């Protein structure tokens, strides 16, 4: 009915632009979707649809190709502003998505979903776009000030982090069952994890060649306690594990040979401060005292 | 007296109707109530007392035998039994018994 | 005012509180709207046609004929149709998912067959007290849909040994077994299916040949919630110990008809016991000496089961009476050594027990009868 | 804590908020309460008028199978039934919806055809050529 549906899309268009109107104005726009089912909605849905794609399509064609620390703004504030719309029209739409869609799913059929998982798998196609490369690139890059930086706004990294969780596939298979970090390891952790690699191979190569091997063992312990609280202020609960194996193979378990003879040297003139710092280090890893339990 | 409740609790029991916990042999079913079985034999509290459903389903072991069984309820209800010569062996224990029966 | 102009929705809300001999028989001739309301998915996905004997024979190729998501098939108690009636049924059954028929002599492993291989997708297998159910029909069921999730095999006297190994190595996502008393089972096939999944929470093993030598290595196990070892061959004590000293989430524990097993672990059992709920103790050999301990050292109980016990102490049942705050289940029966003073004072001292003797529960049996 | 919500119709009914909380208006105040609200302005129901919304607030303050109380409230016309269906429909109230589907599937059931026809004014739209078939259909009783 386009009787209803031109002042519903000029309701919705102003859900999405955040005015803030009263409660008058989303209870009539409820009525209209209301007034319409029961007078099927399939066409309704097809409407919606089409007006979220549409949506950011027009949306994305402003701030793409600014690529540095500009697109972290952009999606940061982009994505808020769209989840915050998404629920309200979801509230609107409730009774589409309580008699049509429960009905018509019912089977998992797919396809069809409630009208925040439409909103949300349409924003992931916002995300397979290249806005989900150059704002990796860059949370990579404002990440890859491990050496120096103090107004890193961590808010424009942890926002991101929790974009890329909420959209886990929400394509109705049976139930969310628990956690759906998917898209989150796939877009984000491998490429931090791969790169974390390689900056602390390159660091501990520099440091090694340049200092001895008596204090790079204070920068290793030091090193591995703030990514042990990076984790936290970027926080997603299950990288730690992996990000601290990566840590200790790359810091300790490759510079063990030196070690040994580190260990032989601080065995004849007795430092015994340095002695603790290395077995802390070396029972980090899996099986690694072997040779200086023999040594001493 | 609760004879009295006994015997309506028994013609009760012969309409096939207020009948909470069913018997089943071979694929005879045998109905009757829920309080009295629990009552008399050992065997079948063991299976009641543990569930408060609505409908119940009790079998018995090739062990014990039809044709000493019908007569094991009617002595449970109205304490009279008839009985000839050749059916009594598997019978033969004067507390009942014949079912596990270790008391 | 007209009840046609309601939407369709709140009809059918209003459909599904009618019967299905009521919602066929009554409703389905009113008019043509009403039905066309009353035949739909909604309807039709939740059977449950038990005990309707001998009038579906061969019916039961309607039922399922347009019908495409039957997930609730119950023949529980039939006597008409054949393996034929059903397998025409099983040719289909899309995501079938808690298949039940006790009691169905007439059917055979062929059903099984036909019910295993053409729906990979099951819930609950619940099938009873079926005989000539032989063990190669649930090799293929376990081989073929490695999805079921909980199983009940009674009285079914040919699941010796191939069938328990069989669905245990395929299949891990069982969450409730319950056995009957089925002979052959041998010890050598539950010991390795201990280790795959320790999620299980319901276990009933009653009057089964299961050695102790599967119970001793049920402390690897940490998420065990509720046991039925009715009748069982000399289960470890200290395992029980451990499991109770270290499980805390431990729900029921029934241990009825165990002659071997002596007064000890009644005795421990009120040391450290806090979350048990029920016990089930019926002729029991208790030599009357554990009720202080009960009384005196438990503060959270709330049921008691006395069962054919030939020795009482009425004095400490009395004192038991009134130390606890809300354990009102004295369902005493056949109780020789009993006074005339609790079944005449307590009934009216205490208005909220029920009592289980027989000079009560014959009037309030037939009342309750005749009111509803 | 005051809804001021207007009936179709127009009349004002001030209510405390958690006598008129439900999935429709419950929802509304989660996705609208992060602004300033609009000086308590009337939330008008466009499809309740003032009779039914008098009955809507009365279930729901006494609740802040068919007990004693909803059997003695539901003992209105037919004509004020149906709309007390309708407009719990409408706001989504949970278990008005419940307790008022079982009043008129109880006077549907046990009744045989013809007095349920009689009941709610139902026209017989039924021919007797199909009327055998239809029968023999539903023959398992």
């Amino acid at each position: 009915l386009d009787q209803i549906w031109d002042d519903l899309r000029a309701g919705i268009q102003q859900v999405y632009t955040r005015q803030s109107m009263a409660k008058s104005r989303y209870m009539e726009l409820y009525t209209h979707v209301y007034n319409y089912c029961t007078s099927v909605g399939l066409e309704l849905y097809k409407r919606l649809k089409e007006f979220l794609k549409n949506y950011l399509t027009n949306l994305l064609k402003d701030g793409e190709d600014l690529m540095d620390e500009s697109v972290l703004k952009f999606y940061t504030q982009q994505w808020e502003d769209y989840r915050f719309s998404s629920k309200v029209l979801n509230g609107i739409c409730a009774y589409l998505n309580r008699h049509w869609v429960r009905r018509e799913c019912d089977e998992g059929r797919k396809g069809i979903y409630e009208i925040y998982s439409l909103a949300l798998v349409t924003w992931r196609d916002c995300l397979f776009r290249p806005l989900n490369k150059q704002v990796t690139n860059a949370v990579l890059k404002l990440i890859e000030k491990e050496r120096n930086g103090e107004t890193i706004n961590t808010r424009l990294i942890s926002g991101v982090v929790q974009s890329y969780v909420e959209l886990g596939l929400n394509e109705d298979d049976a139930f969310a069952k628990g956690p759906t970090l998917t898209v989150y390891k796939e877009s984000f952790e491998s490429q931090f994890l791969a790169d974390t690699e390689r900056f602390y191979t390159r660091e501990s190569t520099e440091f090694l060649q340049q200092n001895p091997v008596t204090e790079y063992m204070k920068k290793a312990e030091a090193r591995l306690l703030e990514e042990q609280r990076r984790v936290q202020v970027y926080l997603h609960e299950s990288t730690q594990d992996e990000l601290a194996r990566k840590c200790e193979q790359v810091l300790i378990e490759k510079h063990l040979e030196i070690f040994h003879t580190e260990f032989q040297n601080l065995l004849d003139a007795d430092k015994n401060e340095d002695l603790g710092r290395m077995y802390n280090l070396v029972s980090r890893i899996q099986d690694g005292l072997g040779e200086l339990k023999k040594l001493l | 007296h609760s004879t009295n409740v006994l015997l309506s609790l028994n013609d009760q029991r012969k309409k096939d109707v207020l009948c909470d916990v069913t018997i089943f042999v071979e694929g005879q079913r045998f109905r009757a109530h829920r309080s009295v079985l629990a009552a008399c034999s050992s065997y079948f509290h063991s299976r009641i007392v543990g569930q408060a459903d609505g409908e119940l389903n009790i079998t018995l072991p090739e062990e014990v035998t039809v044709k000493g069984f019908e007569p094991l309820i009617q002595f449970a209800y109205t304490a009279k039994l008839i009985l000839s010569k050749e059916n009594v062996d598997e019978v033969c224990k004067c507390v009942e018994f014949l079912s596990v029966h270790n008391i | 005012p007209d009840i046609n102009q309601l939407p369709p929705s709140i009809l059918l809300k209003i459909f599904s509180n009618l019967s299905l001999d009521e919602r066929c028989l009554s409703a389905s001739l009113v008019c043509k709207y009403w039905r066309d309301l009353c035949l739909d998915f909604q309807f039709w996905k939740q059977l449950d046609l038990s005990s309707r004997q001998q009038v579906t024979d061969e019916l039961l190729e309607k039922i399922a004929s347009r019908s495409q998501n039957i997930i609730e098939i119950n023949i529980s108690d039939c006597r008409s149709m054949s393996d034929n009636g059903v397998c025409v049924l099983a040719f289909k059954c899309p995501g079938l998912l808690r298949y039940t028929a006790y009691r169905c002599k007439q059917l055979s492993d062929t059903s099984i067959i036909a019910v295993a291989s053409h729906c990979p997708l099951l819930q609950k297998v619940h099938v009873g007290n079926q005989d000539k159910l032989t063990d190669e029909g649930l090799k293929q069921l376990g081989s073929k849909c490695r999805e079921l999730k909980d199983i009940h095999f009674g009285q079914c006297y040919k699941i010796s040994d191939e069938g328990m190994i069989v669905i245990a190595k395929g299949c891990l996502k069982l969450q409730r077994i319950y056995m009957q008393e089925n002979k052959l089972v041998t010890d050598q096939s539950v010991k390795a299916f201990a280790e795959h999944c320790p999620e299980l929470q319901y276990v009933g093993f009653m009057g089964c040949s299961v050695t102790s030598k599967g119970v001793i290595h049920l402390t690897k196990l940490r998420n065990l919630s509720s046991l039925d070892l009715r009748h069982i061959t000399e289960l470890d004590n200290e395992t029980v110990m451990e499991i109770v000293k270290r499980c805390k989430n431990l729900s029921s524990l029934n241990l009825c008809l165990n002659w071997i097993i002596n007064d000890r672990c009644v005795e421990v059992i009120a040391k450290e016991g806090q979350n048990l709920k029920e016990l089930y103790l019926v002729s029991c050999k208790i030599t009357d000496y554990a009720l202080i301990a009960i009384g005196r050292y438990s503060m959270t109980i709330e049921t008691v089961d006395v069962g054919w016990c030939k020795e009482i102490t009425d004095q400490g049942a009395t004192l038991i009476a009134q130390s606890s705050k809300s354990l009102r289940y004295l369902g005493l029966m056949r109780c020789d050594k009993v006074n005339e003073v609790t079944v005449e004072q307590l009934v009216q001292q205490y208005p909220h027990i029920t009592f289980s003797t027989v000079l009560q529960d014959c009037k309030r049996t037939l009342e309750r009868a005749y009111q509803m | 804590p005051s809804i001021k919500l207007q009936s179709s119709d127009g009349e004002i009914f001030e209510v405390d908020v958690e006598i008129a909380k439900q999935s429709t208006i419950k929802t509304m105040l989660e996705d609208l309460g992060m602004d300033d609200e609009g000086d308590d302005d009337p939330v008008p129901l466009p499809n309740v008028n003032a009779a039914i919304l008098k009955k809507v607030i009365q279930w729901c303050t006494h609740h802040k199978d068919i007990p004693v109380w909803d059997q003695e409230f539901l003992k209105v016309d037919q004509g004020t039934l149906f709309e007390l269906i309708l407009a719990a429909n409408y706001l989504d109230i949970k278990g008005l919806l419940d307790v008022t589907c079982k009043t008129v599937a109880n006077m549907i059931k046990g009744k045989t055809p013809e007095e349920i026809r009689k009941t709610f004014n139902i026209k017989n739209d039924f021919t007797e050529e199909e009327e055998a078939q239809v029968r023999k259909e539903n023959q398992w009783c």
